[PDB]
RNA sequence: CAGAUCUUGGUGGAAGUAGCAAAUAUUCAAAUGAGAACUUUGAAGACUGAAGUGGGGAAAGGUUCCAUGUGAACAGCAGUU
RNA sequence: GUAGAGAUUCUGACGUGCAAAUCGAUCUUCAAAUUUGGGUAUAGGGGCGAAAGACUAAUCGAACCAUCUAGUAGCUGGUUCC
């Protein structure tokens, strides 16, 4: 399957970079059928597509 | 179409050919020269061994700059290579000739490669860009291949 | 009998001893495959992604000198006459151990 | 203008790879019939190098009766086994081998020399010849008789006991060793009596003897003229490289001359080095191999940790002064000298004062395990 | 017509040669597929490091945009893109 | 001294190139006689020139296009069967 479009749409819907989109690797078939922003929104609600957390950048050493 | 030879009984032989095949003419000639005369089953074994780098195709005519290998020893040469792209086309053509022979009911145990010939097909043209705003040829050298297998 | 699992320590340091830094971790992967191919006599070798993580844990240049590996020879989902090895990592305190059979 | 000698010797040409590894005796010493029957050469294995201290006995020298330090080379020389004889007839086209007579039994290591895959073979190498030996024992004696009647030159076929060394190679080295001494009949009789018998190093050479060493040098691969021939480095500014010769010839002759330095093979070449002095012929059976009259410590000739890339020398050995061709573990041919020696340096008796046995795998400071244990006391591992 | 550094076209030896080496760097598993070093997904390792390899515009292009398919030619290796 | 603007040296790389002028390092200038977009004017014996005969679309001690023109050549090359 080719999920390039879904990855792009999910980044728009989640309001994040493509680098933060996580698509469930065990649900490729369901994800590939989306094609619509409304379908992507259902994937997000169902937990098949999520926004990954920001990469860690801690200020502890800097404050110390 | 006419094959370049009929060195066998028409009723006890089979034929296969490929035209305008985009694989190197010079490499294909070396493959053809090596498998010509072989038994069909051993030709398949040898071709698979070339794929695995267990045996090599001696380059006898188009050998300018070809490297040396201990796998040329069995043919008494030092220059040999493993042209797998040409090997694959020959493997498919040999499979086609085998199926053609199975269609004519030949005894699929005495089949010998009796004839194999590579002819240079019309070249396909690309361009390459050279220093000082020049352009020179970047051609391909495709091949016509014909095979005749026959009972020994 | 054919299906068998053993734990091995691979001395990776001597196999990477002069290797260009950009090639060390990718070379370590090839060495593990060749190691399993030799030990289990299986052409097909599969590397657990978690084991790929252990090899690359310190980046591309600094592969651990020794790795404790679990080699499992299994039957593939193709025709059952095909055997392949699955290579995984073993978390141990000191990798300086002998080969041990895993039951 | 601004003369300089040419780089390198035209006597060592071509600088191709040697066609051999063993080391070939090109010329045996002139035969004297008045002497007893003896061997003129031996085969050994380069174990490694160390250094000694000895008192110099050289009147007129500033170091007379003073201590000097000298590098030495240790060659492992277990006894060779005589397995055959070859007779040569003098002809107007040179020496010609008339016939060759072999022993009834040959060990496995020498029979491996006749095979590329001994293991996969049927081991049929001297099986029919051996049966001839035990049928009537008459064609053997006839072949030997023909060497006596003809054959002005007699050489024994001798092979090494390489299995006694730590080398991984099991195939023994075999060579013709000319028999010099009294009478062709006595040479043949001496040879027949030594069939399947060992000849050891102390029966061939002696302490203080001056010998020659023949071997194939260390492989170097290709080298440019700078290192192959010693040509001058061209300036830093040189476009297209500086490790070369600037002008490889004139106009006319319109050809590159054979005397011009060229890049090519720089090693693995056959060399016979003359005048190596035997400082010691060690015995493999005695535990004071490396002891002296001044260093009484019971130690053998193997450094701490073993000879690097060789192992432990448990057999007889020779301790030649200086260097020899070839790397550690290459087989070396020791040959009797063709020259006569009367110089004070050649004739001086050599008595070693101390032989270094510290590790050569680093900056080793202890000669023996006992010295290390005493200096350091006890360690965490030593207690338990 | 043998010539004119002749004209136009075709085709050689040089040759399976020169070479296809700037811009740090890739790896594991899965899916798809006749075929995967190059597609997609997940994981790891990295880089641009805000005077960006980020986000927009002016000029210029003109459909290159998007979806679904294809994979002859082109993408100087490959091709399921 | 950075961005920007240059281009000294290596007489470095490259020199059938990444490139019909580029690449690296080094170097010059860096708040003004500064750098620059767009609009606008000047056209070939003309323009424009802090002047090198420079620049005027890879063209300059007189651009480019077509025509006069199949320009003339005491000069070079060729000039076809027995
Ligand atoms: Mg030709
Ligand atoms: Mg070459
Ligand atoms: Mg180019
Ligand atoms: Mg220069
Ligand atoms: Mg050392
Ligand atoms: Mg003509
Ligand atoms: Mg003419
Ligand atoms: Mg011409
Ligand atoms: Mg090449
Ligand atoms: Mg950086
Ligand atoms: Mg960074
Ligand atoms: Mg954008
Ligand atoms: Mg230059
Ligand atoms: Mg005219
Ligand atoms: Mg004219």
């Amino acid at each position: 399957a080719n999920l390039r479009t879904q990855k792009r749409l999910a980044a728009s819907v989640l309001k994040c970079g493509k680098r933060k989109v996580w698509m469930d690797p065990n649900e490729i078939s369901e994800i590939s059928n989306a094609n619509s922003r409304q379908n992507i929104r259902k994937l997000v609600k169902d937990g098949l597509v999520i926004r990954k957390p920001n990469l860690m950048h801690s200020r502890f050493r800097i404050r110390k | 179409v006419r094959y370049s030879a009929s060195p066998a009984l028409e009723t006890k032989c089979a034929k296969a050919r490929g035209a305008y095949l985009r694989t190197h003419f010079k490499n294909s000639r070396e493959v053809a020269f090596t498998i010509n005369g072989m038994s069909l089953k051993k030709a398949f074994i040898f071709l698979d061994n070339v794929k695995e780098h267990k045996q090599a195709v001696p380059f006898r005519r188009f050998n300018g700059g070809v490297g040396r290998t201990a796998q040329g020893k069995e043919f008494g040469v030092t220059q040999a290579r493993w042209p797998v792209k040409s090997v694959k086309f020959f493997y498919d053509l040999l499979k086609n000739a085998e199926a053609n022979a199975e269609a004519k009911g030949l005894d699929m145990d005495k089949l010998i490669i009796k004839h194999v010939q590579v002819n240079a097909a019309p070249k396909q043209r690309r361009r390459t860009y050279r220093a000082h705003g020049r352009v020179t040829a970047y051609l391909s050298s495709p091949s016509h291949i014909e095979i005749i297998v026959a009972e020994e | 009998n054919q299906v068998v699992t053993r734990d091995y320590t691979i001395h990776m340091h001597k196999r990477l001893y002069g290797v260009s830094f950009k090639k060390r971790a990718p070379r370590a992967i090839k060495e593990i495959v060749a190691f399993a191919q030799k030990h289990m006599q299986t052409k097909e070798v599969r590397v657990d992604p978690s084991l790929n993580k252990e090899v690359w844990k310190r980046g591309i240049r600094n592969v651990p000198h020794r790795l404790r590996l679990r080699l499992s020879r299994k039957r593939s989902d193709e025709d059952d006459k095909a055997l392949y090895t699955y290579v995984q990592a073993v978390d141990v305190a000191n990798p300086k151990m002998e080969t041990t059979v895993v039951e | 203008k601004f003369e300089q000698p040419r780089h390198g010797s035209l006597g060592f040409l071509p600088r191709k790879r040697a066609s051999r590894q063993r080391g070939k005796v090109k010329a045996f010493p002139k035969d004297d019939a008045s002497k007893p029957v003896h061997l003129t050469a031996f085969l050994g294995y380069k174990a490694g190098m160390t250094h000694i201290v000895r008192d110099l006995d050289r009147p007129g020298s500033k170091m007379h009766k003073r201590e000097i330090l000298e590098a030495v080379t240790v060659i492992e020389t277990p006894p060779m086994v005589v397995v055959g004889v070859v007779g040569y007839v003098e002809t107007p086209r040179g020496l010609r081998s008339l016939t060759t007579v072999w022993a009834e039994h040959l060990s496995e290591e020498v029979k491996r020399r006749f095979y590329k895959n001994w293991f996969k073979s049927k081991k049929k190498a001297f099986t029919k010849y051996a049966k001839k030996y035990a049928e009537s024992t008459q064609s053997i004696n006839r072949e030997l008789e023909r060497i006596k009647k003809y054959c002005s030159v007699v050489r024994v076929l001798a092979h090494t006991q390489i299995r006694k060394t730590p080398l991984a190679q099991k195939k023994a080295h075999l060579m013709e060793i000319q028999v010099n001494g009294g009478s062709v009949a006595d040479k043949v009789e001496w040879a027949r009596e030594h069939f399947e018998k060992t000849v050891d190093i102390k029966s061939t050479f002696e302490q203080n003897e001056m010998i020659d060493v023949i071997g194939v040098t260390r492989g170097k691969g290709n080298e440019g003229t700078t290192a192959r021939w010693g040509t001058k480095r061209l300036p830093r500014k040189t476009h297209r490289g500086l490790r070369k010769v600037a002008c490889i010839g004139a106009w006319h002759p319109a050809n590159v001359q054979w005397t011009v330095a060229r890049a090519g093979n720089a090693g693995y070449m056959h060399r016979t080095q003359l005048n190596s002095k035997i400082y010691r012929i060690g015995a493999g059976d005695d535990a004071k191999n490396a002891s002296t009259d001044f260093d009484a410590t019971e130690k053998r000739i193997t450094p701490m940790g073993g000879f690097v890339r060789y192992g432990v020398v448990e057999n007889d050995f020779v301790m030649l002064n200086g260097a020899t061709p070839g790397p550690v573990k290459r087989v070396l041919t020791l040959r009797k000298s063709l020259l006569t020696h009367t110089s004070r340096k050649a004739l001086e008796p050599v008595s070693l004062k101390w032989i270094d046995t510290a590790s050569k795998f680093g900056h080793g400071r202890f000669q023996t395990p006992a010295e290390a244990k005493q200096f350091l006391g006890t360690l965490k591992k030593d207690v338990a």
